[PDB]
């Protein structure tokens, strides 16, 4: 159906929080399933104090909607654990 | 969670689908009284350009969810 170039950036205080989150999301995160991970180009990584996320999609928006919904949720649970 | 900038670009199969989806998502954006966090979006031909600037992750997830799911509904009905 559609082509979708998505870019998300998350500002933080220090360089170690941006990393704590990007590691938390890239490694052993379960909010996004493996099938969606293996679907299209999802890239989460720190950039100093921001945690840049970039996706390049092609398909039906159903899988796109879910992938982002799952990823922002994955960053959310990541900030929630960090700041506890 | 400082600031949450997000840019979504969606290229649709036709110039008409991009209009229909824009026109249907516009009417929502133009309403949406609760203002979670700023989201200026425009139609650039066959493509739709979304540019959210949110305050937290809940605000981002919420905005992205709504706007893309509105697109989803618009696309769903559009192909029935």
């Amino acid at each position: 159906k559609i082509r979708a170039k998505v870019e998300l950036t998350w500002e933080y205080e220090d360089e170690e929080t941006a990393k704590a989150i990007a590691n938390a999301v890239n490694v052993d995160n379960i909010s996004i399933p493996e099938k969606l991970k293996k679907s299209l180009n999802l890239i989460t990584f720190p950039d100093g104090a921001r945690v840049v996320t970039k996706v390049k999609y092609e398909g039906e928006i159903e899988s796109l909607v879910v992938a982002l919904d799952d990823l922002i949720f994955a960053i959310k649970v990541a900030e929630e654990v960090l700041w506890s | 969670p400082k600031r949450v900038q997000g840019k979504i670009v969606i290229e649709f199969p036709s110039e008409d689908i991009a209009e229909v989806v824009y026109t249907s998502v516009l009417y929502e954006h133009v309403s949406v009284p609760y203002r979670r966090s700023r989201v200026n979006f425009r139609r650039e031909g066959r493509r739709i350009v979304l540019e959210i600037e949110a305050n937290d992750s809940s605000a981002m997830r919420g905005t992205v969810n709504s706007y893309l799911r509105w697109i989803k509904v618009a696309l769903d009905v559009l192909n029935i």
